[PDB]
């Protein structure tokens, strides 16, 4: 911002799944979560498993 | 690797092998064939029990000249060396050792904690290595340490072996290799198959 | 706040007049290896908003090992609660199980 | 039945007690799986030392 500060407007989501190979299209290059495929099991950018 | 983190071909046939069990676990040889599954759950830290720690020792060690024996004075031992061990809640602690050498084929063994606030300083010997006329560990080579407690942790007493010893004139000494049986808690990152069918987490 | 004890509060940030935790919602007491005992669940009660009924229900902790995992890292979180909708898709799995979306 | 191999030029256990936690104690550790009254299996391991 324009008196020398930051701010934080939210944060990325990586959401692993334990089952790849195993989503679903549903059109453009972009993907659902089905059975068979995963959890969200959601998560930040480097901690750990991503 | 389906719904329940299950090895399985393409249609729904699951995976099977020898289950493995124990800590460090062990592929059962006999076992009857059972599904195999990766868990991606945590591991749960096991306290050190087991620590070995070899070295090589020289025959022309000279005696420490200040005889009474302190944690200070570099001159006060001959050899220092250190080892990790790990409480009940995966905290790491050091274990120093000192050995010094009174006289021939006789050395003596002092533990010490670093981690411990409340750990004074001791001179009392852990114990005493006992060599052969060529250089051999004779006895003395088998100790029990219990460390202190680190912000409300019990301690986890662990069996030193100095096995497989030596000295016979190595110019100076040092320490072969350091280990223990135990590991901080840690969560899965990566899984893979060696060559030999034996499916590996890491 | 001691060696194997916790204090945890709580707050609702939706509600307009809401109040800052003055003490512990409850109290996690852990074993020595650490391994939760004490403080499992608690009944926790949230405020009205837009002239609908407040939701009092459980809130419960168990499963939790603070054992030295790095820094501190939320597992998992779960509830059985969800804003209504409306049906989009059908479907028939491998067991005959017909499922909505 | 267990019919196993046995080599005649291994050593000796190092561990003079006999371990049940490390195989340095112990030659060679098998296991068989017999069947009780009820149903649950149970797993008998057989330990051998030279």
């Amino acid at each position: 911002y324009s008196n020398e500060q930051e701010q934080v407007l939210g944060q990325i989501v990586l959401a692993n799944f334990a089952n790849n190979e195993g989503l679903a299209s549903q059109g453009d290059n972009v993907w659902a979560a089905t059975q068979a495929s995963g959890v969200a099991l959601l998560g930040t950018a480097g901690s750990g498993n991503f | 690797l389906d719904e329940n983190r299950n090895l399985v071909n393409m249609q729904g046939m699951q995976l099977t092998g020898y289950p493995a069990t124990g800590t460090p676990p062990t592929i059962q040889q006999g076992a009857n064939p059972a599904p195999i599954t990766i868990p991606n759950t945590l591991m749960a830290a096991k306290s050190t029990t087991t620590a070995s720690m070899q070295i090589n020792l020289n025959s022309t060690d000279p005696v420490p000249s200040k005889t009474p024996f302190s944690v200070s004075d570099a001159d006060s031992y001959n050899k220092k060396g250190t080892v990790t061990v790990y409480d009940s809640q995966g905290n790491a602690h050091d274990m120093n050792v000192y050995f010094v050498k009174t006289k021939d084929n006789e050395w003596a063994v002092y533990t010490h904690d670093s981690s411990d606030p409340a750990a004074t300083a001791p001179t009392t010997a852990s114990t005493t290595l006992k060599f052969n006329e060529n250089g051999i560990l004779e006895s003395g080579g088998t100790v029990n340490i219990t460390t202190g407690t680190i912000n409300g942790a019990t301690a986890a007493t662990f069996s030193l072996s100095f096995l497989n010893s030596m000295q016979q004139n190595t110019g100076a000494n040092n320490i072969v290799a350091t280990n223990q049986n135990g590991y901080k808690p840690g969560d899965l990152v990566s899984y893979q198959i060696n060559n030999d069918g034996t499916v590996v987490g890491n």
